[PDB]
RNA sequence: CCUCCUAAAGAGUAACGGAGGAGCACGAAGGUUGGCUAAUCCUGGUCGGACAUCAGGAGGUUAGUGCAAUGGCAUAAGCCAGCUUGACUGCGAGCGUGACGGCGCGAGCAGGUGCGAAAGCAGGUCAUAGUGAUCCGGUGGUUCUGAAUGGAAGGGCCAUC
RNA sequence: ACUUACCAACCCGAUGCAAACUGCGAAUACCGGAGAAUGUUAUCACGGGAGACACACGGCGGGUGCUAACGUCCGUC
RNA sequence: UGCCUGGCGGCCGUAGCGCGGUGGUCCCACCUGACCCCAUGCCGAACUCAGAAGUGAAACGCCGUAGCGCCGAUGGUAGUGUGGGGUCUCCCCAUGCGAGAGUAGGGAACUGCCAGGCAU
């Protein structure tokens, strides 16, 4: 509704991605999150995108 | 609450738990004056070894039997009785008791004596 | 102001009634709160509902000081 | 004019008035009135029986009404089909069983009591009897 | 301390013989003093409940803890979670130290004094008083103190009734009516 | 679409029957470890009142649960803090509920992770609403395909809009 | 602050009422196990062919309507 | 073997609450001290550590006591499956099942493992 779509991007090199959704407003600030990548099958941070 | 009430509340959940996973544990006790150990059937009505500063064999070789080095001597005594009988694998029940100073020097006693948990 | 709706039934209830022989993994009574508890080899899951965790028979019993209602299996 | 000062739902399914009465001794008083039959009591019907049987008894004396008209009557008026909807509450009825003390007397003698209860009677839609408290 | 001594040596021995107690254990003690300060201005101003804890902690030498609207009432235009006062509670040394020090120099600098209540017993043996200007208390200064602020004194006991509360503290000369 | 009653003590069960609610929220309001326990009333207490904060007693979950209702909830599922990303990826014995498309519950297995001394717990939230098939098209990835052949376009597969 | 032929929640004793009340609670009905007799397999699976998806009245239990209707809507025979 | 106490269970109010009495050698409790381990959205209250001067006051355990809770017949009553019937909104009869409430009455738990103190 007034919460949007944001992709979460491997920082690993793969194009992998988690998907989730943001109140953009409360929280400007990109999300960052350690995340299991299953391309390099290791825990990698993920960082916020656009979707 | 009143303080015993209060930790038995605190015990409930982790008993529950061992209850459901059919473990053998390791109950302490703890008193201002004394500290004690019991090993306990997953039934939960028959103890299998005991240990504790009540025991004149034990209490005879300490200075208080209410501090850390009695709670160590209890712990190791435990372990080596259980040990004696074919125990080894336990779970350690702190009956709503802190995992710190007297419960904590009992259990890593019983763990260097050579109980498994 | 107007009436005229209502919801899809859920399907609640009993499934495996006591003596019941089941395979592990089978729902034993699917319902909104805990108003049956698990017991032995019986699992809760995120909408309470009771499996069974071993492969036996049903078994309903009341337990503890509260009186509560648990499932079990018994072995077989 | 006897009616429930409020209520947790404002209508009634029909249902049934099936059994015996519950409260058929007289609790408060000396006598009582009681329903030999079945059926249900008008708020109005109700408000009535008590100005007949207080009139009689020139004001004096105690009167307890055991009943209480609690269950809502819907109506649909006239040209007006059937559905759309619940019909809209009217007035309120006591569902009567046989053997409920519906009223009770005491400070008056006997005689009294017995005219003012038939006056009252005369006002019911439903048969009843004279009854007196007694020792268990 | 020097209260806590002078309970043990002679107070002690006052209650034992005054109500013929069969065990020490029965002679009433302090048990704890509470001070609390009800901002309830703090909605509109939220820097006089900071001015209110500054002040309390320089009367009793603790950190005190913001007490915030435990239920939401329009009477008083507060929602829950509201920080509407401060508390601080008392035990032990600093009980004793400011016990003393409210007994010695802080409730004989109230203006016009000529004695607290002996009444405010709450039927149970605890003492309850409020003090109407902090400036009593000599840890305040009336040069920095931006405004004239009052708290509420508690003196929980072990005492079962109110005439042996009373006692208890009429036996550290607690200046009564 | 969700909750309750009608619904006749398994499930299901109709009407322009009787009552309400959803079309979201939340990076903590999720995970874990450790801790904690309401409502309401009586008595006393600066400003302070019927009701603010403080103390004691009664009470005992009537409170609370992001929100309707119902079932739950003290071992709390309610309230707080520390550390955190299991709001994991691949699967899945066995079940539930559907005419079907589907939807749901699930221990256990592999890899990798958080919390805990440990037993353990975690595949989002007390649970049950919070939703849109297919086609067409967009974006990223890709040991697939690639109309003579090498490429490319376009197509497939995986992720997503 | 004092007081009143008024009204008066809670609490205690007594008396009822509830589809959306429950500190109680049947009969039946339903799920499961075992066993006989009986029953032209009455059962399940897969495959070929359908028809049907306007029902009616009567009994019992209900909603709606007025416990009106040869009324209307479910359940069950 | 008996009495007492601690721990852990079974059982889940005939087991709980209240009232009265009672216990400290031991155990338990409160208690003493707190810089420290560790802790308080403040507080050594609690959690915690080092202890033993005091007291069983509170708590807790035990013994007694039917004010309350709780358990609870028999008999009757209510309902109801099947078959029959009436004056069919409701009932009755045969048969089977049979409450709830209330009444008499019961009731101040019972029980296992291990440890400690005391006595024979
Ligand atoms: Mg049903
Ligand atoms: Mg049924
Ligand atoms: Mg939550
Ligand atoms: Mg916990
Ligand atoms: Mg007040
Ligand atoms: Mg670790
Ligand atoms: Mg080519
Ligand atoms: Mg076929
Ligand atoms: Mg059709
Ligand atoms: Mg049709
Ligand atoms: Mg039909
Ligand atoms: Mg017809
Ligand atoms: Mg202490
Ligand atoms: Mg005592
Ligand atoms: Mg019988
Ligand atoms: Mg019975
Ligand atoms: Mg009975
Ligand atoms: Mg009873
Ligand atoms: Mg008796
Ligand atoms: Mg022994």
């Amino acid at each position: 509704g007034i919460r949007e779509k944001i992709k979460l991007v491997s920082s690993a090199g793969t194009g992998h991605f988690y998907t989730t959704t943001k109140n953009k407003r409360t929280k400007p600030e990109k999300l960052e999150l350690k995340k299991f990548d299953p391309v390099v099958r290791q825990h990698v941070i993920y960082k916020e995108a656009k979707i | 609450m009143d303080k015993k009430s209060a930790r038995i509340r605190r015990a409930t959940r982790a008993r529950r738990k061992l209850q459901e996973l059919g473990a053998t544990r390791l109950v302490v006790h703890r008193t201002p004056r004394h500290i004690y150990a019991q090993v306990i059937a997953p039934n939960g009505s028959e103890v299998l070894v005991a240990a504790s500063t009540v025991e004149k064999a034990i209490a005879e070789q300490l200075k208080y039997t209410g501090n850390k080095d009695a709670a160590a001597a209890v712990g190791k005594a435990v372990a080596e009785r259980a040990l004696e009988k074919g125990i080894k694998d336990v779970s350690f029940d702190r009956s709503g008791f802190q995992y710190h100073g007297r419960v904590q020097a009992l259990a890593d006693a019983a763990r260097e004596a050579g109980l498994q948990f | 102001t107007r009436n005229g709706r209502d919801s899809e039934a859920k399907r609640l209830g009993v499934k495996r009634f006591g003596g019941e022989s089941v395979l592990a993994g089978s729902i034993i009574v699917r319902q909104r709160g805990t108003k049956f508890h698990a017991g032995a080899n019986v699992g809760c899951g995120r909408d309470h509902t009771l499996f069974a965790k071993a492969d036996g028979k049903v078994k309903f019993e009341v337990k503890g000081p509260k009186n509560r209602k648990f499932i079990s299996i018994e072995a077989e | 004019m006897l009616q429930p000062k409020r209520t947790k739902f404002r209508k009634m399914h029909k249902g049934r008035n099936r059994g015996l009465a519950q409260g058929t001794d007289v609790s408060f008083g000396s006598f009582g009135l009681k329903a030999v039959g079945r059926g249900r009591l008008t708020a109005r019907q109700i408000e009535a029986a008590r100005r007949a049987m207080t009139r009689a008894v020139k004001r004096q004396g105690k009167i307890w009404i055991r009943v209480f008209p609690d269950k809502p009557i819907t109506e649909k008026p006239l040209a007006v089909r059937m559905g759309k909807g619940k019909g809209n509450v009217e007035y309120w009825v006591a569902l009567i069983q046989p053997g409920k003390v519906l009223y009770e007397m005491d400070g008056v003698p006997e005689e009294l009591a017995r005219e003012a209860f038939k006056l009252a009677a005369a006002k019911l839609p439903i048969k009843t009897t004279f009854v007196t408290k007694t020792v268990m | 301390a020097k209260l806590h001594d002078y309970y043990k040596d002679e107070v002690v021995k006052k209650l034992m013989t005054e109500f013929n107690y069969n065990s020490v254990m029965q002679v009433p003690r302090v048990e704890k003093i509470t001070l609390n300060m009800g901002v309830g201005e703090a909605i509109a101003d939220k820097k006089l409940l900071d001015n209110a804890a500054a002040d309390l902690a320089a009367i009793s030498g603790q950190k005190p803890l913001i007490t915030k609207a435990r239920k939401s009432v329009a009477g008083f235009k507060i929602r829950q979670g509201y920080p509407i006062g401060c508390k601080v509670t008392l035990r032990g040394e600093r009980m004793w130290e400011f016990f003393e020090r409210l007994i010695t120099i802080a409730v004989p600098r109230i203006r016009d004094f000529r004695g607290l209540s002996a009444k405010s017993f709450d039927g149970r043996g605890n003492y309850s008083m409020g003090v109407r200007e902090q400036i009593i208390f000599p840890e305040i200064d009336y040069d920095k103190v931006d405004r004239v602020r009052g708290l509420d004194i508690t003196i929980t006991t072990t005492a079962k009734s109110d005439e042996e509360g009373r006692a208890l503290l009429a036996a550290f000369d607690f200046p009564f009516r």
